[PDB]
C-alpha cells in the first residue's frame, strides 16, 4: 500500500514501493516526521524504487520510514480565498492567520498552452517609469524580464513596478518569491499591509494580491517548485475566474538555481557551466504556462539574476527567448549614480515596432539610442584627447546624449526611504514630448545637471531655476547667520542639562530566564534494544 | 531475469532433497566450527566496512536519522550524513587514525547539537562546543540543535537599529543594520578581519554605556584559520575586555573538515541564543570561503558529485540557510537581532568567482576590500563604488544622515575626474575644486587598527571636511588634523549629539562655532 525510505543523500531521497509505484511528479508524504514533509517524485530508479525531491529538510529521516501515496501531484490552494495570504511551496498559510479558506484546490503541475489558445493582441502597459515606457515599452500580458546582477536595482524596480501597475490594475495581481531574501519578503508583505493591497480580518475577501513563498533558508526542492505554487495560482485567476493577473516572479534564476542543486543527486551527468543537462527544457517548461490565452491574461514580470554581471552564462541566457520585454540593469549606468540603472540599449522590447506604438513613439526612442550609442563610441577618444577640438557637431551629441543619461534617472516612490526625495509617476505622452526637447534640442537652455532625478520635462525646466538661485547664494559671509549666540542659542553646558538620565543595571540579562540543564561529560550513546547507556570502556 | 517468475522462485520447487536433509545437519557443526573468525551481527549498532581520509561506511545502524550524531567505540563522534540501503557514510569528527575496520558505530539518538546559553560568553570553543581554552567544560549553558531553520516572514520586522561598528568608512557609507548580513569580501590581507575585529571591539565600548538591552554579544567564527592567529586574537579580545562579549568558536586547519563545515552553524546556534531571547547578537564568519572547501572536501569523499570548481551543487544551500537564520526578530519574538558579517577571500580581484557570487547574492550589503587600495594608503581599504548596503537610510545615525550624504555623493565627482587627470589642464575651477576636496574626503576615512571610533566623534569628524573648517589643509597631515577636531573641540559637544541622535539648528551653530576655535598644525 505504501512505501518505505530506502536512501537519503541530502535533499534527495529514495523510497521504494512493494508494488504501484507513484507517478512521477506526484506528492508523498513521509509519515512520522517532526514537520509536514513532502516529497515529489523526480524519477523511477528501476528496482521497485522511485527517487524524490524533499520540500524540506531531510533531517531525521530514517532508513525505513513508511512514506505514503498522495496518489496525485501537489495540490495547493487557489481562488479568492487565498488572496491576501502568504502561502508555502505545498499551499500551507505561513502568515499565522488561519487556515487558507480556498476552494478546488489544484495541482502544481501542467502543461503549456497549446498553439490555438495564443493571443497576439500587443497593447501596451504604460509603467510610469520613463526609461521603461520609452525605450523598451512594457506589453500588457506579456512577459517582462528585469535582468540584472546583485544590488543593480532588481527589487527595487520590482518594487515600483508594483505599487505603479498592480495598485491601478483592478485585477488581481501574485507575487512568487522564489528563492530571495526573508527581509524582502517581510518588507514586501508589511508594505502591502499600508497600501492596502492586503487586508487583514473580515475585510480579508478585499484584497488584490496573493504571496507565495520559496526563499532562500528553503532548501533547493522547495525552492524548485515554489515558482509552479505560485503561477498555479495566476493560473487560475486567468483560466477560472477569467481575470488579469500580474505575476511577480523574484529572481526565476533562483528556479534554475534550485534544480542544480538536485541535479548530480538525480544522477544526470551535468552540461555546461554548472547547470543540469535540462537547463532549457525546465525554465521552457515553466515559462510557457505565463502566457496570455484566450480565456484570460497574465502579465508577468520576472527579476533575472545574472551571475557576475555576465548575461553570456546559460541560467540568463536562456531566458531571454521567453521574454517579450527586456530590462537589462547594469552595474556601469548604477556606479553614475543613475537610477533606475537601465541598460539603455541592452534593454529590447517586442513594443519597441512604429506599427504598435506609432512612428512618434518610435522615432524619438530610436533617437535617444542613436545618441547614446554615438556617445559610447566617443568615449574612447574624449579620453585619449578631452573633448575639446570635435568642432561641436561631436560636441553637440554629447552634451545631448550626457543630458539624456541624467534625464532617463528617476526618483522612484519605493526608493524615497533610503534617498530622501520622493517619486515621480511620468506619464506616456509627457515623456515623449520630454525627450523630444532634449533630441531636437529645445533643452540646451537648462544644465546638464539639472535633468538628473526628476519626473516630467517641466521638473528639470524648475530645477534650473532651483539650481541657479542657490548658487546665487553663498555669496555673504559676514554676520547675520546661525552661528551667533544671542538669537535662540543657548550656552553649550546649558544644552547638556536637557540630557534625560538614562540607568544602566550592570548585570547584562542574563539570570534571569535561563534553564540552565546539565549537560554530561561522558558520552551516552544507545545500545542494539534501542536503550539509553554510556558508551562501553572498550576500544 | 524478471522479478516476476524471480519472485515466483521464492516457491519451493526443489522435487528432490538429497541436499536439504544432508547439509541441514552438517551446517551448524560447521559454523561452529569457524565462529572464532565471526563478529556478532549486527542491526541497531553500527560496524565499520571501510574508513579512510575522515569518512567511515557503517554497516547496520538500521534506525539512525539523516545528520544524526553517531559514536565509535574509542570515543570519537561521527554524523550520518547519507544515509545508502547498505550502508551509511559517516563524517568522523576528528583523526579516522582511531577507527578501524569492524569497530563499533554507537547512535546517540541526537541530531547534532551545541551548548548554548549565558555559559558561553567568554569561553574559546572548538567547532563542536567543547571549550578548548582549558577552563573547565561549560557551565549553566543547555544543548540546542545547529541546524535551525530561519524564521520566516511573519517572524521578522524592518532593520532600524544601527549597530555602529566603530569604522567610519563602514559607518558613513556602507551602513549596517542590526540584523543584517553584510558581507566583507576581498583579496588576501586587505583588512578582512580588521574591519571585523574592530566591529567587536566597538562593541565593548558601546555596551558600557547603553541600559542593558541595546547591548550586543559578538561571536567570532573562525573557519580555516591557523591556531596561533586565534591564540594572537583571543589575546586582543581579553586585554580589550572585549571577551566579556565575545564567544570565539574556532575549527582551525588542523581539525577535520566536517568540524570547519559546521562551526558556522555551531557559532550562529550559540549566537541565536541571544536573537531568541530579545539581546542582539553579532557574528563574524571569518573565512566562509574555507567553509566552502571543507565542505567540498566532505561530499568529495561521500562521493558526490562535483559541480563548478568541484564544489557541490547545494554549496548554495549552504551559505543560503546559514546566513538567513541572522534576522531581526519581531516584538511578539522578543524583538532581538542578530547581524551576520561574513568573510570571503577572492583570488586576486576575482569576484566572478563561484562561493563569492553566492554570499553576494545571499548577504545584504557588501564591504570590497581592494588590495591596489591597500597600498595607496587607504586603511581600510574601502572600494565606495562597489560597497553598497541594501537599508541605506533608516539603519544608521541621524546626524550622521546628514552629514554622510553629501560624502557619498561627493566622493562620487571625486571618482568620474580620476580617469581625467592625466593631461592636467583642469579647466574652469570644477574638476580641479572637487579632485581637492574629494581628495580631502578619502583621507578623512583612513583610520589605523584596533581602535574603533565612537559614532558621535565620526559624525563630527566628517562634518568638518564634507562643510569648511579643512578647505586650506594639505592633504598630507588630514589624518593628524582630526585629533584637533575631537580633543581640542569640547567634548560635552559629543555628548549631547549622542543624546539626541540628530545634528539640531541649536547644536550646528555651536559645531560651526567650535570648529573655527581649533588650531589645526597644517602649513
Ligand atoms: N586600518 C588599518 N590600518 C593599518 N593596517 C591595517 C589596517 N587594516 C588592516 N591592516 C593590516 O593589514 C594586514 C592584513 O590585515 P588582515 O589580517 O585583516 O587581513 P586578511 O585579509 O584577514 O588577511 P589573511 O588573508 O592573511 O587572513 C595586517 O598586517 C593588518 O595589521
Ligand atoms: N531605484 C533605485 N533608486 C535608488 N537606489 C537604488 C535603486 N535601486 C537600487 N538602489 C540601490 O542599489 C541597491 C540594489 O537594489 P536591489 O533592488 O536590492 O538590487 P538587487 O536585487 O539587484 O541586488 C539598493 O539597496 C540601493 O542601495
Ligand atoms: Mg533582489
Ligand atoms: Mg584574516
Amino acid at each position: 500500500d505504501a512505501g518505505y525510505v530506502s536512501q537519503v543523500i541530502g535533499p534527495v531521497v529514495d523510497v521504494r514501493f512493494d508494488g504501484e509505484l507513484p507517478s512521477i511528479l506526484s506528492s508523498l508524504e513521509v509519515e512520522g516526521h517532526s514537520v509536514r514533509l513532502v516529497l515529489e517524485v523526480a524519477q523511477h530508479m528501476g528496482d521497485n524504487t522511485v527517487r524524490c525531491i524533499a520540500m524540506d529538510s531531510t533531517d531525521g529521516l530514517v532508513r525505513g520510514q513508511k512514506v505514503v501515496d498522495t496518489g496525485s501531484p501537489i495540490k495547493v490552494p487557489v481562488g479568492r480565498g487565498t488572496l491576501g495570504r502568504i502561502m508555502n511551496v505545498i499551499g500551507e498559510p505561513v502568515d499565522e492567520q488561519g487556515p487558507i479558506d480556498a476552494a478546488d484546490i489544484w495541482s502544481i503541475h501542467r502543461e503549456a498552452p497549446e498553439f490555438t489558445e495564443q493571443s497576439t493582441e500587443q497593447e501596451i502597459l504604460v509603467t510610469g517609469i520613463k526609461v521603461v515606457d520609452l525605450l523598451a515599452p512594457y506589453q500588457r500580458g506579456g512577459k517582462i524580464g528585469l535582468f540584472g546582477g546583485a544590488g543593480v536595482g532588481k527589487t527595487v524596480l520590482i518594487m515600483e513596478l508594483i505599487n505603479n501597475v498592480a495598485k491601478a490594475h483592478g485585477g488581481f495581481s501574485v507575487f512568487a518569491g522564489v528563492g530571495e531574501r526573508t527581509r524582502e519578503g517581510n518588507d514586501l508583505y508589511r508594505e502591502m499591509i499600508e497600501s492596502g493591497v492586503i487586508k487583514l480580518g473580515a475585510e480579508r475577501g478585499n484584497s488584490k494580491c496573493t504571496l507565495v513563498y520559496g526563499q532562500m533558508n528553503e532548501p533547493p526542492g522547495a525552492r524548485a517548485r515554489v515558482a509552479l505554487t505560485g503561477l498555479t495560482v495566476a493560473e487560475y485567476f486567468r483560466d477560472i475566474e477569467g481575470q488579469d493577473v500580474l505575476l511577480f516572479v523574484d529572481n526565476i534564476f533562483r528556479f534554475t538555481q534550485a534544480n542544480s542543486e538536485v541535479s548530480a543527486l538525480l544522477g544526470r551527468i551535468p552540461s555546461a557551466v554548472g547547470y543540469q543537462p535540462t537547463l532549457a527544457t525546465d525554465l521552457g517548461g515553466l515559462q510557457e504556462r505565463i502566457t496570455t490565452t484566450t480565456k484570460g491574461s497574465i502579465t508577468s514580470v520576472q527579476a533575472v539574476y545574472v551571475p557576475a554581471d555576465d548575461l553570456t552564462d546559460p541560467a540568463p541566457a536562456t531566458t531571454f527567448a521567453h521574454l517579450d520585454a527586456t530590462t537589462v540593469l547594469s552595474r556601469s549606468i548604477a556606479e553614475l549614480g543613475i537610477y533606475p540603472a537601465v541598460d539603455p540599449l541592452d534593454s529590447t522590447s517586442r513594443m519597441l515596432n512604429p506599427n504598435v506604438i506609432g512612428a512618434e513613439h518610435y522615432n524619438v526612442a530610436r533617437g535617444v539610442q542613436k545618441v547614446l550609442q554615438d556617445y559610447k563610441n566617443l568615449q574612447d577618444i574624449i579620453a585619449i584627447l578631452g573633448m575639446d577640438e570635435l568642432s561641436e557637431e561631436d560636441k553637440l551629441t554629447v552634451a545631448r546624449a550626457r543630458k539624456i543619461q541624467r534625464f532617463l534617472s528617476q526618483p522612484f516612490q519605493v526608493a524615497e526611504v533610503f534617498t530622501g526625495t520622493p517619486g515621480k509617476y511620468v506619464d506616456l505622452a509627457d515623456t515623449i514630448s520630454g525627450f523630444q526637447g532634449v533630441l531636437t534640442g529645445k533643452y540646451d537652455d537648462l544644465p546638464e545637471m539639472a535633468f538628473y532625478m526628476v519626473g516630467d520635462i517641466k521638473e528639470v525646466k524648475e530645477k534650473a531655476d532651483k539650481m541657479a538661485k542657490d548658487i546665487a547664494s553663498r555669496k555673504e559671509a559676514d554676520n547675520k547667520k546661525v552661528s551667533e549666540e544671542l538669537k535662540d542659542i543657548p550656552s553649550l553646558d546649558k544644552l547638556v542639562s536637557e540630557i534625560k538620565e538614562v540607568v544602566i543595571e550592570e548585570d547584562d540579562g542574563l539570570e534571569e530566564d535561563f534553564k540552565a540543564e546539565a549537560l554530561s561529560s561522558e558520552t551516552v550513546v544507545l545500545n542494539e534494544e534501542g536503550k539509553s547507556v554510556p558508551l562501553p570502556k572498550k576500544n | 531475469a524478471d522479478a516476476k517468475a524471480l519472485d515466483e522462485l521464492r516457491k519451493p520447487k526443489f522435487s528432490s532433497k538429497y541436499l536439504i536433509q544432508h547439509v541441514s545437519q552438517k551446517l551448524i557443526p560447521a559454523v561452529k566450527e569457524w565462529e572464532k573468525s565471526y563478529q556478532p551481527p549486527v542491526i541497531h549498532l553500527g560496524r565499520v566496512l571501510s574508513v579512510g581520509d575522515g569518512i567511515a561506511r557503517v554497516y547496520g545502524l538500521k534506525s539512525v536519522q539523516a545528520g544524526e550524531l553517531v559514536c565509535f567505540d574509542s570515543g570519537v563522534k561521527g554524523m550520518a550524513l547519507n544515509l545508502q540501503a547498505d550502508h551509511v557514510g559517516v563524517v568522523v569528527f576528528g583523526n579516522d587514525s582511531v577507527i578501524h575496520q569492524g569497530d563499533l558505530v554507537y547512535r546517540t539518538g541526537q541530531i547534532v547539537n551545541v551548548p548554548i546559553g549565558p555559559g558561553t560568553l567568554g569561553r574559546v570553543t572548538d567547532g563542536l562546543g567543547q571549550p578548548i581554552d582549558g577552563k573547565g567544560p561549560l557551565t549553566n549553558v543547555r544543548s540546542s540543535l545547529v541546524e535551525v531553520k530561519a524564521p520566516g516572514i511573519i517572524a521578522r520586522q524592518s532593520v532600524r537599529e544601527p549597530l555602529f561598528t566603530g569604522v567610519k568608512a563602514v559607518d558613513a557609507l556602507v551602513p549596517i543594520g542590526r540584523g543584517q548580513r553584510e558581507l566583507i569580501i576581498g583579496d588576501r590581507q586587505t583588512g578582512k578581519t580588521a574591519v571585523a575585529i574592530d566591529a567587536i571591539i566597538h562593541q565593548k565600548n558601546c555596551n558600557e554605556q547603553v541600559p542593558k538591552a541595546q547591548r550586543v554579544y559578538c561571536v567570532y567564527v573562525a573557519v580555516g584559520q591557523k591556531r596561533s592567529t586565534v591564540a594572537q586574537l583571543v589575546k586582543l579580545f581579553t586585554q580589550t575586555g572585549a571577551m566579556r562579549y565575545t564567544i570565539m568558536v574556532s575549527a582551525t586547519a588542523s581539525d577535520a573538515a566536517p568540524l570547519q563545515f559546521l562551526a558556522p552553524y555551531s557559532g550562529c546556534a550559540m549566537a541565536e541564543y541571544f536573537r531568541d531571547t530579545g539581546k542582539h547578537g553579532l557574528i563574524i564568519y571569518d573565512d566562509l570561503s574555507k567553509q566552502s572547501v571543507a565542505y567540498r572536501q566532505m561530499s568529495l569523499l561521500l562521493r558526490r558529485p562535483p559541480g563548478r570548481e568541484a564544489f557541490p551543487g547545494d554549496v548554495f544551500y549552504l551559505h543560503s540557510r546559514l546566513l538567513e537564520r541572522a534576522a531581526k526578530l519581531s516584538k511578539e519574538l522578543g524583538g532581538g537581532s542578530l547581524t551576520a558579517f561574513p568573510v570571503i577571500e577572492t583570488q586576486a580581484g576575482d569576484v566572478s568567482a563561484y562561493i563569492a557570487t553566492n554570499v553576494i547574492s545571499i548577504t545584504d550589503g557588501q564591504i570590497f576590500l581592494e588590495t591596489e587600495l591597500f597600498y595607496k594608503g587607504i586603511r581600510p581599504a574601502l572600494n565606495v563604488g562597489l560597497s553598497v548596503s541594501r537599508v541605506g537610510s533608516a539603519a544608521q545615525f541621524p546626524g550622521m544622515k546628514q552629514v554622510a550624504g553629501t560624502l557619498k555623493l561627493e566622493l562620487a565627482q571625486y571618482r568620474e575626474v580620476a580617469a581625467f587627470a592625466q593631461f592636467g589642464s583642469d579647466l574652469d575651477a570644477a574638476t580641479q575644486y572637487v579632485l581637492e576636496r574629494g581628495a580631502r574626503l578619502t583621507e578623512m576615512l583612513k583610520q589605523k587598527q584596533f581602535a574603533p571610533i565612537p559614532i558621535e566623534r565620526q559624525t563630527v569628524a566628517v562634518y568638518a571636511a564634507t562643510k569648511g573648517f579643512l578647505d586650506k589643509v594639505r592633504v598630507q597631515d588630514i589624518v593628524a588634523a582630526e585629533e584637533a577636531v575631537i580633543s581640542q573641540v569640547n567634548p560635552a559637544v559629543f555628548k549631547i549629539l549622542k543624546a539626541n541622535g540628530k545634528i539640531t539648528p541649536a547644536l550646528d551653530a555651536h559645531l560651526k562655532a567650535e570648529l573655527r576655535k581649533v588650531k589645526l598644525p597644517g602649513a
